């Protein structure tokens, strides 16, 4: 089938600045590729379609190019209303619609450390039998920030999961809850519950741990 | 009355092997293509450059159906962009390919309980062929450093190879017989018209 | 789809022999012939066969350098010249046609054919 | 002036079977040929099926052929996508488009706001909430909203009274079917025994409320 490979995944860029972003397909498409807009929640809005033909009742800002396989979509001057996640989909492949991963455009700020927290399992929650940790990385940017579960300094991968917020309205900065969740037989065997955090605001991988019923 | 004899293509006693594959010129006949969305017998129906929604209202100079028979594995070939046995060497569409390909599952005519052996397809070509060519030379292939005077032998191959086809098969060795329609559009009086 | 074995007979050592095979019916279904032959107390094996298309041949190493199989298209008839003849050479044999294509000629040498002959008897004395 | 209204998700066994619906207003609506697009939670856009302006053409992509239907009352102006034998995978929220025909090819004209289908083999359940005691340059504490189907639970921290420094998460798709949710407030660290901190638990699809008292932990 015909894959659509839309780069960057997500770039940060200020309001007035000359945003381009491109897709690849993996075979020749001639000029059926459009361009959509997604806000979070709402629902698609097409821009561009047919490699570079503007949509009635879309601004003059935005513009599309390309031929063949490269293809681009560029705004002239950022807007505050168009802060969204942009999809590119092919057409040549009529009986076979394919879109692009996406790409959402953040908005740029300076760097933020975050700030960690670690909870432990609540006492009530022990009685039911799981037990949760969890991991507060609170108010960074940009978005990637790698949290790690230690677990008797040995690494765990695969027991937990993480949540991330949208961009802050207020000061543009995300946040995420790392779930560590195992049962009790699980949660006596060991002792040291870490969370290692790094991020691009951290001059080193910060840590922040507790022991087992010691408080 | 001069309705295109898409019946004669599709409804065809027999079929051709890939590497000779048929061609027949659809022209000055309207184009009624009902039989397409009626007919839920087929297996697999996808279209490029053009949606069959928006064909029976649109006009071409010329229409062209290329019929042959593959299995199911390489179904999937038969579209602008791919690589393959059929796609390299036996047929070939381009990357502004602007048809339709249709296939649907033959196993109930194209095999016999002592395997159908009629069906071919070549297996070795110094060169990939180009958009809609039509190899039927028997020539021996060379694959070695010593030239193959006609003979057969060390390095010295017959081109084409035979399917195997029985009852038995898995579907992706079934047999499966494909229909490629192709619309061309030139600076030319357009006589197929769908209605 | 028949075949017509014609040509046998007795003959001295050192000698030749032509051997005949018609085809009739499904005659533009043919890939390639092929001789075999069995002597009573043995088993079948295979002695040579040709290619419809191009018209290569595969031999046998006991009858390589002596025996020439040959056919023609237009009449459909699948021919083996049989010179210095052998007493090992004795025995029936038998033209197969069939109608799949292998890329390799020296396929024909085991695959199992569609249709065979009746037989022709050869005797070598 | 194009609207669409899709109707008729909700939450269904695996093997059941779901119609969806669209209704579409202000352009000749029985002249167009007419899409079904859908996406996953989290994931990106997926086509699903075409009709033909008349309805007398219908196409499905791989991943639904022969499972589902779309079909269409140009009466009533409306669009039919008939769902039988529901997978997990169809879990998604499914929108109709114009197509514009401006082209050769299908694109997307206008679209639909979009009615959700989730597929899932598990009851509705009662979240349980547990407190998320902070300890000892400000705090921060929440409530973890745990072991809950289906979507959505509504948050909020001392019934509304507390809003700024508030963080409520998406939630998770754990491997036992429920759903996992975080929520947290970071508050000075003075503040922490003279201030009440409860957050408010609802979950109308269960019919659940819950206020659960947050105090730091004790040693
Ligand atoms: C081909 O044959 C089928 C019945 O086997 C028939 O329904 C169909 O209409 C035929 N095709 C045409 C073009 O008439
Ligand atoms: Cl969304
Ligand atoms: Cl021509
Ligand atoms: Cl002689
Ligand atoms: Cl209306
Ligand atoms: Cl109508
Ligand atoms: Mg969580």
């Amino acid at each position: 089938d015909i894959q659509m490979t839309q780069s960057p995944s997500s770039l940060s860029a200020s309001v007035g600045d000359r945003v381009t972003i491109t897709c690849r397909a993996s075979q020749s498409i001639s000029s059926y590729l459009n361009w959509y807009q997604q806000k979070p929640g709402k629902a698609p809005k097409l821009l561009i379609y047919a490699a570079s033909s503007l949509q009635s009742g879309v601004p003059s800002r935005f513009s599309g190019s390309g031929s063949g396989t490269d293809f681009t979509l560029t705004i002239s001057s950022l807007q505050p209303e168009d802060f969204a996640t942009y999809y590119c989909q092919q057409s040549y492949s009529t009986l076979a619609l394919t879109f692009g991963g996406g790409t959402k455009v953040e908005i740029k700020r300076t760097v933020a450390a975050p700030s960690v927290f670690i909870f432990p399992p609540s006492d009530e929650q022990l009685k039911s039998g799981t037990a949760s940790v969890v991991c507060l990385l609170n108010n960074f940017y940009p978005r990637e920030a790698k949290v790690q579960w230690k677990v008797d300094n040995a690494l765990q991968s695969g027991n937990s999961q993480e949540s991330v917020t949208e961009q802050d309205s207020k000061d543009s900065t995300y946040s995420l809850s790392s779930t560590l969740t195992l049962s009790k037989a699980d949660y006596e065997k060991h002792k040291v519950y870490a969370c290692e955090v790094t991020h691009q605001g951290l001059s080193s991988p910060v840590t922040k741990s507790f022991n087992r019923g010691e408080c | 009355t001069n309705l295109c004899p898409f019946g004669e293509v599709f409804n065809a006693t027999r079929f051709a092997s890939v590497y000779a594959w048929n061609r027949k010129r659809i022209s000055n006949c309207v184009a009624d293509y009902s039989v397409l969305y009626n007919s839920a017998s087929f297996s697999t129906f996808k279209c490029y450059g053009v949606s069959p929604t928006k064909l029976n209202d649109l006009c071409f100079t010329n229409v062209y159906a290329d019929s042959f028979v593959i299995r199911g594995d390489e179904v999937r070939q038969i579209a602008p962009g791919q690589t393959g046995k059929i796609a390299d060497y036996n047929y070939k569409l381009p990357d502004d390919f602007t048809g339709c390909v249709i296939a649907w599952n033959s196993n109930n005519l194209d095999s016999k309980v002592g395997g159908n052996y009629n069906y071919l397809y070549r297996l070795f070509r110094k060169s990939n062929l180009k958009p809609f060519e039509r190899d039927i030379s028997t020539e021996i292939y060379q694959a070695g450093s010593t030239p193959c005077n006609g003979v057969e032998g060390f390095n010295c191959y017959f081109p084409l190879q035979s399917y195997g086809f029985q009852p038995t098969n898995g579907v992706g060795y079934q047999p499966y017989r494909v229909v490629v329609l192709s619309f061309e559009l030139l600076h030319a009086p357009a006589t197929v018209c769908g209605k | 789809v028949q075949l017509v074995e014609s040509g046998g007979g007795l003959m001295q050592a050192g000698g030749s022999l032509r051997l005949s095979c018609a085809v009739s019916g499904r005659t533009f279904s043919t890939a390639a012939m092929g001789w075999f032959r069995q002597a009573p107390g043995k088993e079948r094996e295979f002695v040579a066969a040709i290619r419809w298309s191009g018209g290569s041949a595969y031999y046998a190493d006991s009858v390589k350098g002596r025996f020439t199989i040959s056919r023609d298209k237009a009449k459909n008839t699948v021919y083996l010249q049989m010179n210095s003849l052998k007493y090992e050479d004795t025995a029936v044999y038998y033209c197969a046609q069939t109608h799949y294509v292998s890329y390799l000629l020296s396929d024909y040498a085991t695959w199992p054919y569609d249709y065979w002959g009746q037989g022709t008897q050869v005797t070598v004395s | 002036e194009v609207q669409l209204v899709e109707s008729g998700g909700g939450v269904v066994q695996p093997g059941r079977s779901l119609r969806l619906s669209c209704a579409a207003s202000a352009f000749t609506f029985s002249s167009y040929d007419m899409h079904w697009v859908r996406q996953a939670p989290g994931k990106g856009l997926e086509w699903v099926a075409v009709i033909s302006y008349d309805g007398s053409n219908k196409y499905y992509a791989d991943s639904v052929k022969g499972r589902f239907t779309i079909s269409r009352d140009n009466s009533k102006n409306t669009l039919y996508l008939q769902m039988n034998s529901l997978r997990a995978e169809d879990t998604a929220v499914y929108y109709c488009a114009k197509d514009g025909g401006k082209l050769w090819v299908y694109y997307f004209d206008y679209w639909g706001q979009g009615t959700l289908v989730t597929v899932s083999s598990a009851s509705t359940k009662g979240p349980s909430v547990f407190p998320l005691a902070p300890s000892s340059g400000t705090a921060a504490l929440g409530c973890l909203v745990k072991d809950y189907f289906p979507e959505p639970v509504t948050v909020s921290w001392n019934s509304g009274a507390l809003t700024s420094g508030v963080h409520t998460f998406p939630a998770v798709l754990q491997s036992s079917g429920l759903y996992s949710l975080s929520s947290v407030v970071t508050v000075p660290s003075s503040s922490l025994g003279t201030q009440t901190y409860i957050c408010n638990v609802n979950h109308k699809p269960s019919n659940t409320k819950v206020d659960k008292r947050v105090e730091p932990k004790s040693c």
